[PDB]
């Protein structure tokens, strides 16, 4: 499948991740992961393998190969993967989670004996890597965030917020970009810079950002640098213009029959194409396909009997 | 004192003006207990002055001289209090036994204890003797004489009040603890006319009747087979079965002891000598089949367990059967203002509860014809419940002294605690309440309503929830919340009324009755509360708790699934009050309460320093944290501040709304609620 | 078991005191004459001159005879309730009602249909004219539930008054300034 960019990835509570065309429907391919639930799918720059993360293990399968086995599973952590990042190269990987660190492998080794790892005091919510530069930025359910140099293992601390948890980052691959969120209601956008100096800094805040949906679940960015997507536990997802971040789109699955309402939370989206289209997961068991442009819809995928949570895709091949 | 504090510049002001107060009227309660108290400050004031530098002997003899300075007429200060006041000197008298067991063997402040003791009436030490006694093993000859002699005076007047715990006491594995009670109890059986002798049987014959042998085999085999079959600890194998050995080395003595081992003795023997072969030889095999042998009697044991369900004496303990009048007052009751009430029968037998664990009803006829009905209960240390007890009577006595809460009728409803021995006791029966989890399968069982609906819906929307992270809990735990009408309580109350004019009381007083429990178990940091510790008064309405173990918030640190929410506010519980919630009776109640309870700071915290500085309870704290006098110090001061307003914060003092409000948030927040273990069951 | 009914229907004709008084003793009468058990039926003779005898078991009667009535019966029957229950302020009658609609919803059958909404209303304006506090307050919880209003609010503060209990009054006082303006 990795040969072919119209497969988007799903996983979620049915323990197997599905593998279907996203401009027919049709459904191509399972894998199957009965050990655990999967918090995260990634995959890897080189299009060809595709990682979950799932309970007391990340796994690794191919996606050429039709014998999707667990390549060269990292059997470790003991409690949770929050989320698996890999870094440009195909040489690293970074783990969030529990116990409270953050693990990273040097992927080509068969042993999970690490270079680096770094202790934080409280369970990590989420791991970011710096766009081309080796800084990992990782959100904290203490409400920290921390910047950690994987060169000299300084760091930065940041406390914008300490009555409430962080719950999602991502930095933009424009290296002047943003953002993560809170569980109360709030983006907050910090202008990005920087220097030469023993402390991992610099940023200068710029513009708070209320989204008013009770949460966010994840902040994303599109390839293009102009788009800001949230996505909430409540039943809407918000789309702002980053030249302004005033808001340029809203998709909402609200029923229109409040009796049934609350159906599902919209556990994530990303973007597609040249900020052309929003893949959505969504606990009310199917995956949405959305026109960023119009809002013009609508693709479906059911292939699942349980809540779908992650997504991923071959976005590029 | 307010405008400045305490500090070397204040304390002698501060004590001229209390001394000329006190030359002013010298009759005046007040002023001589204002002046005690600034001098005990300044004890302490000097010694944390000079430890918080010393620690963070030239000056041991410096803080010799100057304590002597404030201690000896800190000690006067007291007594003379004490004297001008009954019934309200507790706080006076604890104080006093601080000082004298602290200090006591400084001359000046023995001779200043022996004056005031030989002027205090005898009576007045009657409410401190479950703290004076196993204070006897001090190391310290002139506190000991004290103790001993203070001791055997109060046993010259009111023997009845004191032969329980120096019974208990003379079983002591403790040399010297059971030689100074043997010493006391000899002076007794002068005093007494050999009551002591009644004592010790009814003890011993009501201590082995707690416990038969079937059960303690059946516990050491299960123990011992954990042992040589999973852990391979051979070595603890053979501590664990040596003490069963020599328990039936003594042969048997009742008609149950002999049919258990006329029915297993041989196979137990045989097994005594596969395990001496193994040690002379080490052939494990031998061990092996000793095992199976065990194997054969625990077994046959385990079958034949669940068909007892009541003892006769005839058959376990013919000695109490064949009572008598012992001159014994019924353990549950004593008070030197009225006639004792002697015990006059036992029953003819027990009736066994079962359960996890198997408690017996006991019934007594006493001389005035009424039935006393006590749980006999081991496999527990009952000291804990029974200080608690006595912190919930100050409690109730502070309350009463209020005019708000005379007219708002607030109490907190006790027991009665009789300990017997370090793992056996006599609990009182409550005979008319009914446990809240009972209430509820029953109310469900009546409607065809699954007992489980709410976790069947988290497992089939999400059957892995165990493994899930925090936000999926969330998502599942307030899906299924959504998803029924959690007010079975609510009805439950209506339904069990006999007219609306009695519902309406009933509610009120479970409303205020909660309200009470939650303030008080807040400050003492009473941990798990769950269906099943929770009572409900089938006919008054009020709320009863029945386990006070974890006490303090070591309960906040268990190794596997915390324990986050400080006291217990469900939506059952809630939906069980006035249609507007927590707003109103409860939360003005929580008021009241909390302001009564730091206006009265100083005795609450006499009664748990006391408590909290026990060298024989507080080693269950010690197990769990850190120098025991470091923990026993963060403890205080964790107390300290939640009755001052800086728990939440000590950068700030709190009001009492905004203090309640707080912990209301943190009582109900779902986040909270959703990493409790199943059995403390969240959605109940 | 009709003539039952035929005593009820005096609840169109009678004006006086005395004759709502002979209407309710001869209905509590012929709901023993004619009952469906041995252990009621042979009181009548009893009842009919002991007076309190015939009131102390009327509720059991009606109980009888309500699980042996049709529904045009029933309906009949409530029809002369409610009648009874507006026709005039006669405190013996009012009250036996009340406690018949009380004892009626802790039974197995459920609470008679004096409709419009089981007469809830109705029965709470008559529970306040009786000064039967606890009672208007019972059925003015029972409407709340079915939705809040500014009306439902002020009953609410004007019943916790007379209760004498202020704290409950506070209460919805809180509630009404969070919800409504
Ligand atoms: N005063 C009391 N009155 C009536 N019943 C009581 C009373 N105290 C305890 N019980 C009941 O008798 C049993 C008490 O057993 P017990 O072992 O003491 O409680 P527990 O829940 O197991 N606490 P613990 O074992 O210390 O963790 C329970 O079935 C109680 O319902
Ligand atoms: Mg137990
Ligand atoms: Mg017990």
């Amino acid at each position: 499948v990795g040969s072919d960019p119209v497969i988007l990835a799903t996983a979620g509570y049915d323990h197997t991740v599905r593998f279907w065309q996203a401009h027919s429907g049709i459904c191509t391919r399972t894998v199957q992961h009965q050990d655990s639930q999967v918090n995260a799918l990634e995959v890897t720059p080189d299009r060809s393998m595709i990682a979950a993360a799932g309970y007391q293990h990340i796994r690794m399968y191919d996606l050429n190969s039709n014998n999707p086995n667990p390549i060269i599973s990292y059997d470790g952590v003991n409690k949770n993967i929050a989320s698996v990042g890999f870094h440009e190269d195909g040489r690293w990987m970074y783990t969030g989670g529990e116990d409270c660190t953050a693990r990273i492998w040097d992927l080509r080794s068969r042993n999970l004996q690490c270079q680096r790892i770094f202790q934080v005091n409280a369970p990590i919510n989420c791991v970011c890597l710096h766009p081309n530069q080796a800084e990992l930025i990782v959100g904290d359910q203490s409400g920290a965030i921390h910047i950690w140099d994987l060169k000299t293992d300084h760091n930065e601390q940041l406390i914008p917020e300490p009555e409430v948890s962080i719950t999602s980052a991502h930095i933009d691959p424009d290296a002047s970009y943003m953002a993560a969120v809170n569980s109360t209601g709030n983006c907050y956008v910090w202008n990005l810079t920087g220097g030469i100096g023993d402390e991992v800094t610099q940023l200068i805040p710029k513009t708070k950002i209320p989204a008013h949906t009770r949460y966010a679940l994840q902040c994303r960015f599109s390839p293009d640098s102009t788009l800001l997507a949230t996505c909430s536990a409540d039943q809407t997802c918000k789309i702002w213009r980053t030249s302004n971040f005033s808001l340029m789109t809203e998709l909402s699955i609200k029923s229109g029959n409040p009796g049934e309402s609350s159906r599902g939370w919209m556990w994530g989206c990303a973007f597609s194409g040249d900020s052309q289209y929003i893949v959505t997961a969504s606990s009310d068991n199917l995956a949405r396909l959305w026109c960023v442009e119009t809002g013009e819809i609508k693709r479906e995928y059911g292939g699942h009997q349980k809540a779908v949570v992650c997504l991923a895709f071959n976005d590029s091949v | 004192l307010n405008l400045q504090g305490i500090n070397e510049s204040t304390i002698p002001k501060v004590l001229q003006y209390y001394s000329a107060a006190t030359e002013h009227d010298r009759s005046w309660y007040k002023a001589w207990h204002a002046w005690a108290v600034m001098n005990f400050e300044a004890v302490l004031h000097y010694k944390h002055q000079n430890q918080a530098r010393d620690e963070k002997k030239k000056v041991t003899e410096d803080l010799s001289k100057t304590l002597l300075m404030y201690t000896v007429p800190a000690v006067q200060g007291f007594f003379r209090s004490i004297s001008l006041s009954r019934g309200n000197n507790l706080q006076d008298t604890l104080r006093v036994l601080t000082l004298w067991f602290d200090y006591g063997h400084w001359p000046d402040v023995n001779e200043a204890l022996v004056e005031g003791v030989k002027a205090i009436q005898i009576d007045t030490w009657l409410q401190v003797i479950p703290q004076l006694i196993a204070r006897i093993d001090t190391p310290r000859p002139l506190v000991g004489r004290l103790i001993h002699q203070l001791l055997t005076d109060i046993g010259r007047y009111h023997p009845q009040a004191l032969i329980y715990p120096l019974t208990v006491a003379s079983k002591s594995t403790t040399t010297a603890r059971h030689n100074a009670a043997n010493k006391i109890l000899k002076n007794m059986c002068e005093h007494s006319n050999t009551l002591v002798q009644q004592a010790m049987m009814v003890s011993e014959e009501l201590i082995r009747v707690a416990i038969l042998w079937h059960e303690m085999w059946h516990e050491g085999l299960e123990e011992a087979s954990r042992l040589y079959f999973g852990e391979r600890n051979v070595k603890g194998m053979f501590e664990v079965l040596e003490p069963l050995h020599a328990m039936m080395e003594r042969g048997p003595q009742t008609l149950k002891e002999t049919s258990f081992n006329q029915a297993y003795g041989r196979d137990l023997m045989e097994a005594q000598e596969w395990c001496r072969k193994y040690m002379k030889s080490g052939n494990v095999k031998d061990l092996t089949q000793a095992w199976d042998l065990y194997y054969h009697v625990f077994r046959r044991i385990s079958k034949q367990l669940p068909q007892l369900t009541s003892l006769e004496l005839q058959y376990v303990s013919p000695k109490l059967l064949m009572c008598r009048d012992l001159e014994l007052a019924v353990p549950g009751t004593y008070d030197p203002n009225q006639p004792i009430i002697r015990i006059q029968s036992i029953a003819p037998s027990l009736q066994v509860i079962t359960s996890k664990q198997r408690p017996r009803k006991l019934t007594l006829m006493g001389s005035n014809g009424h039935e006393f009905v006590f749980l006999l209960k081991g496999h527990e240390d009952l000291r804990q419940d029974e200080r608690v007890m006595q912190l919930f009577g100050l409690v109730n006595t502070l309350l009463a002294n209020d005019p708000t809460s005379l007219r708002k009728n607030l109490s907190i409803q006790r027991y009665a605690v009789i300990p017997l021995s370090t793992n056996s006791g006599l609990i009182g029966w409550v005979p008319h309440c009914d446990t809240l989890h009972a209430l509820i399968r029953d109310y469900r069982e009546k409607k065809k309503i699954l007992l489980n609906i709410e976790h069947r819906i988290m497992l089939r929307m999400a059957p892995d929830y165990d493994h899930l992270t925090l936000m999926q809990k969330v998502e599942v735990f307030e899906h299924a919340v959504n998803n029924t009408a959690g007010d079975d309580l609510a009805k439950l109350l209506w339904l069990k009324s006999p007219s609306s004019e009695v519902w309406f009381d009933r509610r009120t007083n479970y409303t205020r009755s909660l309200a009470v429990m939650s303030m008080v178990g807040y400050i003492l940091g009473l941990g798990d509360r769950h269906p099943s510790n929770l009572m409900l008064d089938r006919l008054s309405g009020k709320i009863l708790h029945i386990d006070f173990g974890d006490c303090f918030e070591v309960a906040m640190t268990r190794e596997k699934f915390p324990e986050k929410i400080p006291f217990r506010l469900t939506r059952m519980l809630t939906n069980a009050m006035e249609v507007t919630g927590l707003d109103g009776n409860y939360r003005i109640t929580c008021h009241t309460v909390m302001e009564v309870l730091r206006e009265h700071k100083d005795s609450v915290m006499a009664v748990l320093e006391a408590f909290v500085y026990d060298p024989l309870l507080n080693w269950r704290l010690m197990d769990t944290n850190t120098a025991l006098n470091k923990k026993a110090i963060q403890i205080i001061n964790r107390v300290r501040d939640k009755l001052t307003g800086r728990d939440f914060s000590h950068d700030d003092t709190l009001d009492v709304p905004t203090q309640v409000e707080l912990l209301i948030k943190q009582a109900t927040s779902h986040e909270n609620l959703c990493q409790c273990y199943i059995g403390w069951c969240p959605f109940w | 078991s009709t003539i039952n009914l035929q005593k009820a229907w005096g609840a169109a004709r009678r004006v006086s005191k005395d004759d709502w008084l002979e209407w309710l003793r001869r209905l509590s009468l012929e709901l023993l004459k004619d009952s469906s058990s041995p252990s009621l039926r042979s009181c009548w003779a009893l009842a009919q001159a002991y007076n309190p005898m015939a009131r102390d078991l009327f509720n059991a009667a009606f109980v009888s005879c309500w699980s042996e009535l049709n529904e045009d019966q029933q309906d009949e029957l409530i029809r002369s309730i409610e009648l009874a229950l507006t026709s005039q302020d006669i405190a013996e009658v009012t009250q036996t009602l009340l406690n018949l609609a009380e004892f009626m919803e802790h039974s197995d059958k459920g609470p008679l249909p004096l409709r419009d909404d089981n007469g809830i209303v109705l029965l709470g304006e008559r529970a306040a004219k009786c000064r039967a506090y606890a009672k208007a307050l019972h059925y003015k919880e029972l409407e709340f539930q079915k939705g809040p209003t500014p009306a439902i609010l002020e009953s609410l503060i004007s019943i916790n008054n007379k209760l004498q209990q202020p704290e409950a009054a506070a209460g919805v006082l809180e509630y009404a300034m969070k919800h409504f303006g």
